[PDB]
RNA sequence: GGAAACCAUUUUUAUCGCAUUGGUUUGAACCGGGUAAAAGUCGUAACAAGGUAGCUGUAGGUGAACCUGCAGCUGGAUCAUCG
RNA sequence: GCUGCGGUUAAAAAGCUCGUAGUUGGAUCUAGGUUUACCUUGAAUAAAUCAGAGUGCUCAAUACAAGCGCUUGCUUGAAUAGCAUCAUGGAAUAAUGAAAUUAAUGGUUAAGAGGGACAA
RNA sequence: UACCUGAUUGAUUCUGUCAGCGCGAUAUGCUCAAGUAAAAGAUUAAGCCAUGCAUGCGAUUCAUUGAAAUUGCGUACGGCUCAUUAGAGCAGAUAUCACCUUAUCCGGGAUGGAUAACUGCGGAAAUACUGGAGCUAAUACAUGCACCCCAGCGGGGUGCAAUUAUUAGUGUUGACUCUGAAUAAAGCAGUUUACUGUCAGCUGACUCUAUCCGGAAAGGGUGUCUGCCCUUUCAACUAGAUGGUAGUUUAUUGGACUACCAUGGUUGUUACGGGUAACGGAGAAUAAGGGUUCGACUCCGGAGAGGGAGCCUUAGAAACGGCUACCACGUCCAAGGAAGGCAGCAGGCGCGAAAC
């Protein structure tokens, strides 16, 4: 069927090459996963050596990573925003490695407050809900407050990240290959790369 | 004179290969049409059927009529003339007869005073012509 | 400048966003040099530089192993890749004389070796299949 | 072929086994394991040719089923087991003990030994690394991996391995001044004292070795096995003491 | 929750049709070349200054060999001829 | 026909010249009292065949056997040689590179090679 | 044994071939006292095949020692042939810090329900075809039996492997994004012996089966450098073509494929095209030296199983003594259907000079 053979091409000089043999099993290819956004769907595929791969067809949750804070929380992929390879992929909502998508902010906000006992650019006129208070205003002994005080020492957050957290939809880049590892684990954009891709996205939506 | 430099191997080899084609033996053995032109197709022996018998005026200064037979090879259907050795052996060859034929000896060239005849009969009707001449056997 | 394409490029094995560095305000982006070895001393443009190239010996993910050849650069028209010419002599026993032969070895030319022109000698190290025809990386410019 | 191979033709079999040309179409293929195909011997070949213990291979398999033979102290019933170099073979019923050794020619010879000899064997250090849980290990050229070895043990060094105790007794170093065996090359079966080491960075390095007779020859590391310290050999060598006789010398010895 | 038939679609794609193209072989009225063949017809072209010296290139003509014009060569029938 | 052919008349010198690729290229650097190319020696180099020791399978092709004591045994032979890569040494031969606070500061000669100038 | 001899002339010396002369391969004539080794349908028709065989053997035994059946294992080895094939394939050296693995080695890791034989009911002309019904077994099927976070009283997590992101540097290699130590998640389906016969004296010791991780070994996929037939009545060739970036696929790298982009890449040091009565090598014949020719064939590597293509199972196949479809050609039919692949051994027809 689908083959990755080097023959069937033209030689470096432009000559036709002979076909050395009939198509071999060890040089096969498989149809693209072409994963989309929707209810979790992953298939097992038996591969060479008895190993097995996870081909994602539809993914909604991403076990995303925040690099600076060194945290890893399960958020939900919301929408595709920009793709360098082709824009048909962003139009069709394909989750491919290096694709730029939008994720929720609630899980990372919850972790941030539960770990730093401080607000994350919370709303300037809305009282924290009961679940938020259950982790923000909680009261425990000073021996337990000491660790939180130590963790507060290094807790400033960048303006661009704060604005994304304000909108509630964070920009992220997929770092995994859903057609190979079945998961859409990506990382949250921050800093120079975030600004570059935000400028690209703004330029396109202006275009 | 020929080149003699220490870095002229390409020129020497290419010139030798080019000039090998001007050699009768090399060209004859590597032309490519040898099989199509040679009635036996590169073999040493062949089988065929008799059509007619002829007498060929031997070349000067010899005076005689050599008794050959026109045969059709079974492998390819080509028409050839084959010589019937020994005395009074054409009698043992009748029209529409199966014969084994071989080369005359000079590798596709006529032999002796027989003009244009380069094959010779080695068996007729599955019998050895020498045996037929020597009386060791009879016509089947 | 370094980012001129559709995507954003970075070294995979550098955390551009570390809490300590970002808080201290450091703009010294660490750069990964893999110290090619085999007595090859990393060029200063490789050790300090700003270009990104996933195929560079010092700023990419291409180890150097196998065999190390020397040649004369023939053409530089592709993007970051050249054509090196190796010339040798072939001996024919029958004629006891030699003949001139040559082969072209297309090799990836890192932007570190910015001083590359048709004529300069170059050293090239074997690397894994890097394109349809590229399997060698420029390592040293003997000039 | 479509997969791995199970057979090994007589001609394609390594020459050091000395298998008679008109002696069948196949040669007993050594199975994968401690040693390599071209650097080992089948127990079936041992019992059929070296010791004449089996007139035929059916007899060899009959002897081998009786669980009378021990290799490394572990009773084996695989006539295709790769009994290779520095391998101990103890037939308890006959109380016979042998250790595999390389004849000067390079062939394997029936090296009879006593119980004290059979009680131990040597192993070269093929590598040293760190398995999970942070327990360092070493791997020998015969595949034996030993946990928690002495940190000073490094690549190409010899270690005495105790069959009875499965422990490393002594560690001989690969350094200038140690009796070293020579396993491969055209100097298979040659014993000599290590000398200078030509160090090639990206290729197998070269060693120089001089025997007791003074003759000097070099080789690659992979063929160099240390068999002792100073001049003493940690095991008994066959008749010849690791000396290559030239053909005239061999004839002279014959008459 | 698992699932068979079936439906749609994507891909690998045998196979069949025209169409183009490459290579090999081959019939053919008739029109020509070469060769061979003991004793066919016409002449005499060449070998002697071969009876117009021969030959090369070129052009024309004639039953045929060949003849003629122009320029060359000696492989000529002159190694030479008197200032 | 590289070793190793022939070209006046036997087959064979292009009508003649210019010219790119190719081939080939003058002499000259420690005589005395950095790169290459090349040569030497080693490393890595499946057998079977070829070359090559021994052995009365009755000889030999072959084969790789066998040969002594005496019974519960000892010794055996089944050898030896046969582009590219790497390294060591050699520095003739053939290419190739260097310079246009002190020191001799740094350019070989000018071919019975070649080019150009001048004279009449 | 570094060799020549006859033939152009009335005669001579040359040039030059023809012929003779030695070996070897294939075929064949005549003839052949008995014995020993011993090639043998390669050449053309990788043409077609009647008939027989060539792959079958621990757990589960209420049949009569072990039948039948279910599992497990193997059938990817071995054997045959040389059609295709001219940066294919092979040889030597060499990478795989770009990869995948059963068998064998070393280390670490006494739970329920259904199904056959068996009983019986049956269908079809015909298969190594099978549906129901009643059981009934399992190594089949299923189920598994010191640091981090909150709070230093106490609660949880941490096996291996693994996705992503991050931290420091317990070991190497020439060099590692390699291996170890950690940190945050989450699914992931993989694994940490409900196995057979047991024996010795509550204590022990086996044989066996199953089973993941790490390293070997063996095997394979790919990459690099050098060499390998003829042809110019083939001189220019190439458009996924050469490269860049982002992806997809794969075991992995890669224009392997996709999107965008650039105009590149080979060539008289012979590119490109064409031919081969071309599988490559180890080698064979001849043979002063230098060589010329060949090599289907017992070993190594490659390819194929009438021609193509696509797949299941698996550690391993694009398998064909496995399946699926098309084409060519057959076989049995009760005309509704069912089948086949000897370039395995032995034989048969054809083809042939040519092979049991």
């Amino acid at each position: 069927g689908i083959s990755r053979d080097s023959w069937h091409k033209r030689y470096k000089t432009g000559a036709t090459q002979p076909v050395p043999h009939k198509k071999r099993k060890f040089e096969l290819g498989r149809p693209a996963a072409n994963t989309k956004i929707g209810a979790h769907r992953v298939r097992l595929v038996r591969t060479r050596g008895g190993n097995e791969k996870y081909r994602a067809l539809r993914l909604d949750s991403g076990n995303f990573s925040w690099a600076s804070e060194q945290t890893t929380r399960k958020t939900r992929i919301v929408d595709t925003m920009y793709n360098a390879t082709n824009n048909e992929l962003v139009r069709t909502k394909t989750l491919v490695k290096g694709a730029i998508i939008s994720v929720d902010a609630a899980p990372f906000r919850q972790w941030y407050e539960a770990h730093y006992a401080l607000p994350l650019a919370r709303k300037k006129n809305a009282k924290l809900s009961e679940e938020d208070n259950a982790i923000l205003n909680k009261k425990r002994s000073h021996h337990t407050m000491k660790k939180y005080t130590e963790r507060q020492k290094t807790a400033a957050v960048d303006a661009l990240l704060i604005e994304q957290f304000n909108t509630g939809r964070l920009l992220a880049r997929i770092s995994s290959s859903p057609g190979q590892v079945g998961q859409a684990n990506g990382y949250i954009l921050e800093g120079k790369e975030l600004d570059f891709y935000l400028r690209k996205i703004r330029a396109k939506k202006a275009k | 004179g020929k080149p003699k430099g220490l870095c002229t191997a390409r020129k020497l080899k290419t010139h030798r290969q080019e000039q090998r084609w001007n050699d009768k033996r090399y060209k004859k053995a590597h032309i490519g049409t040898r099989w199509k032109s040679n009635p036996f197709g590169g073999a040493s022996h062949a089988k065929g059927i008799v059509l007619e018998k002829i007498g060929v005026e031997a070349k000067q200064p010899n005076s005689a009529i050599r008794k050959c037979v026109r045969v059709q090879l079974i492998k390819n259907g080509k028409k050839i003339t084959a010589f019937v050795p020994n005395d009074g052996c054409l009698n043992f060859v009748e029209e529409n007869d199966e014969v084994l034929v071989s080369g005359f000896g000079r590798s596709g060239h006529a032999v002796g005073d027989i003009p244009g005849v380069r094959f010779k009969i080695v068996k007729v009707a599955n019998t050895s012509l020498i045996a037929l001449f020597k009386g060791k056997k009879e016509r089947p | 400048s370094e980012q001129t394409e559709r995507a954003f490029l970075k070294q995979p094995t550098v955390n551009l966003n570390n809490k300590a560095r970002i808080l201290a305000g450091s703009k010294k982006t660490p750069r990964y040099i893999r110290e090619v070895g085999l007595g090859f001393k990393a060029p200063r443009d490789a050790v300090e530089g700003t270009y990104i190239d996933k195929k560079c010996p010092w700023a990419g993910n291409v180890p150097i192993r196998g065999m190390i050849l020397t040649g004369v650069v023939l053409k530089n028209k592709m993007t970051r890749t050249i054509v090196v010419r190796r010339d040798y002599l072939h001996y024919i026993k029958k004629y006891r004389r030699y003949e001139k032969r040559h082969k072209n070895v297309p090799a990836h030319c890192s932007p570190a070796f910015r001083d590359i022109h048709p004529g300069d000698l170059v050293t090239i190290g074997e690397c894994r299949p890097l394109s349809k025809t590229v399997r060698f990386n420029v390592l040293k410019v003997n000039k | 072929m479509r997969g791995p191979k199970k057979h090994l033709k007589r001609l394609a079999a390594p020459s050091h086994w000395m298998l008679d040309k008109l002696g069948g179409v196949f040669a007993v293929r050594p199975n994968p394991g401690p040693h390599k195909l071209r650097e080992s011997l089948p127990l079936s070949l041992f019992l059929r040719n070296r010791l004449k213990y089996a007139l035929n291979y059916t007899e060899a398999k009959k002897i081998l089923t009786q669980r009378v033979v021990r290799v490394d102290g572990k009773v084996r019933t695989c006539h295709k087991f790769p009994t290779g170099f520095m391998d101990v073979v103890a037939i308890e019923r006959t109380n016979e003990y042998f250790r595999m050794l390389y004849d000067t020619k390079g062939r394997y010879v029936v090296h009879r030994i006593q119980a004290a000899e059979a009680d131990f064997k040597l192993c070269k250090v093929k590598s040293v690394r760190t398995v999970n849980k942070g327990v360092p290990v070493l791997t020998t050229t015969d595949g034996r991996t030993i946990r928690y070895p002495d940190p000073h043990v490094k690549v190409n060094d010899t270690i005495v391995f105790n069959i009875s105790t499965q422990k490393i007794t002594d560690s001989v170093k690969f350094e200038p001044g140690n009796l070293a065996y020579v396993t491969g090359g055209r100097n298979v079966g040659r014993v000599g004292i290590i000398g200078h080491r030509e160090r090639l960075p990206g290729a197998s390095d070269i060693i120089h070795i001089k025997d007791s007779a003074g003759h000097s020859f070099a080789t690659r590391i992979s063929n160099v096995f240390v068999i002792g310290k100073g001049n003493k050999a940690l095991v008994s060598l066959p008749t010849g003491a690791g000396i290559r006789l030239s053909i005239a010398e061999e004839r002279d010895k014959r008459m």
